[PDB]
């Protein structure tokens, strides 16, 4: 899911 | 995890630096269904963006596996953006601050099934905190108290001990604004039993929110659509 | 108005002497199970709760003094959530069961008889087993429940003003909580972060009713007490 | 008259 790549960065 | 190991001012300033800003609405002055779901929903897009990046700043959020912050951010995202459009309308009596350019009252808004009543309840919170006199220092505690209190029983240990630390931090900004014992506790069960009623409104919005009805008057981002599939 | 001249002490046994008493189900073992059967008997335990909850909540302090429109609002809001935690107060010392009644207990898995069910049991199980790490006294959940009767309906309600009376008598309902906790020997800020861990598991009964209510009123699977129903459309629409 | 509210008036 996004949100999985929006909380890494 | 540091966060425990942080003070009460520490905790203070830490959440207040980590605050995301007021967006602005799409101008043009120009309301249907299709139009104000628009604005809402692009709106809300952005600031998903942001509360993510704002939760990560949330001392202790990052101690969790990405797992558990998927799930605390899926359970509360719609709640953290109520109570900070309820924040944000408290010296708009009357009204919504969705954003500086986009002020509305209750009478628009009837453009859209169910969302007269959900605003209604946006607005008594919003007076609410008004009459009690909310202060920044105690509603970033709140928002990141729902962070991790609203999805933390559908797991847990290390995150109600972060929230005895808010706890200590609410408790800690009352005593220096003078109030007494009596007036501490009492004074923070009303702000915690406001949490009750912006996770109602949450869940109250959520149904119309999801649904295929209100999924097809505009189309949304793959962001929002997936925070939506999450209470689905 | 008497309850905002209560004390502490004199709130505790009047919530105590109120309560109802727990209702037995019709439930007989030697007969497996269908959805219908299941919510047959969920469906004809909650109704006979409810005629108890009401007159129970007329022993509330401070409720008899609304008004009577205002009373079958909070109500209307709230009896969702009542039952929940009254279920999952005396669900406390069967750890991974939910004791509907004396003779209904029943783990997750035959709660998955009934089509969204399991989500529900599990989130009362969470709160059960939460209340048992907590140690949660009887003085603090008949303070807790009666919390819920008054606050979950004041923001969904031409000078009333007595929306006020209602947030005193819930600040004396506070004070009734502390009392407790300073009884049991814990410090001031063991009061208070008990006090807050207490009020937000509200939070979670609120979200357990609203997630119930919006399975119940998709229904036809056991027709519904006249009540329960008027109950139930007073969250539809 | 819900039954709610004979139920309360009672
Ligand atoms: O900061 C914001 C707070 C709330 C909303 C918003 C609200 C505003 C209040 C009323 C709510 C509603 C809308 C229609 C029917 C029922 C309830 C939606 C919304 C709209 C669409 C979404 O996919 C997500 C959030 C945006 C930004
Ligand atoms: O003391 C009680 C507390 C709650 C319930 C109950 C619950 C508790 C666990 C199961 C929940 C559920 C049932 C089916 C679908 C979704 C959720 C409802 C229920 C069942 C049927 C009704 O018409 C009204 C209330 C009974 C007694």
């Amino acid at each position: 899911k996004i949100l999985h790549r929006l909380l890494q960065d | 995890s540091l966060a425990l190991s942080l003070t009460a001012d520490q905790m203070v300033s830490a959440l207040l630096d980590a605050e995301p800003p007021i967006l602005y609405s799409e101008y043009d002055p120009t309301f249907s269904e299709a139009s104000m779901m628009g604005l809402l929903t692009n709106l809300a897009d952005r600031e998903l963006v942001h509360m993510i990046n704002w939760a990560k700043r949330v001392p202790g959020f990052v101690d969790l596996t990405l797992h558990d912050q998927v799930h605390l951010l899926e359970c509360a995202w719609l709640e953290i953006l109520m109570i900070g459009l309820v924040w944000r309308s408290m010296e708009h009596p009357g009204k919504l601050l969705f954003a500086p350019n986009l002020l509305l009252d209750r009478n628009q808004g009837k453009c859209v099934e169910g969302m007269v009543e959900i605003f209604d309840m946006l607005l008594a919170t919003s007076s609410r905190f008004r009459m009690m006199n909310l202060q920044g220092e105690e509603f970033v505690c709140l928002k990141s108290i729902i962070l991790l209190n609203s999805g933390v029983y559908t797991f847990k240990d290390h995150i109600h001990r972060v929230l005895d630390k808010i706890t200590d931090t609410l408790i800690h900004l009352m005593a220096k604004a003078g109030l007494t014992l009596q007036q501490q506790h009492q004074r923070l069960a009303q702000l915690l039993l406001i949490l009750s009623h912006i996770r109602h409104m949450s869940n109250k919005g959520m149904e119309h929110l999801y649904s295929m009805k209100c999924k097809n008057v505009v189309p949304l981002s793959d962001l929002l659509l997936e925070m939506l599939d999450a209470h689905r």
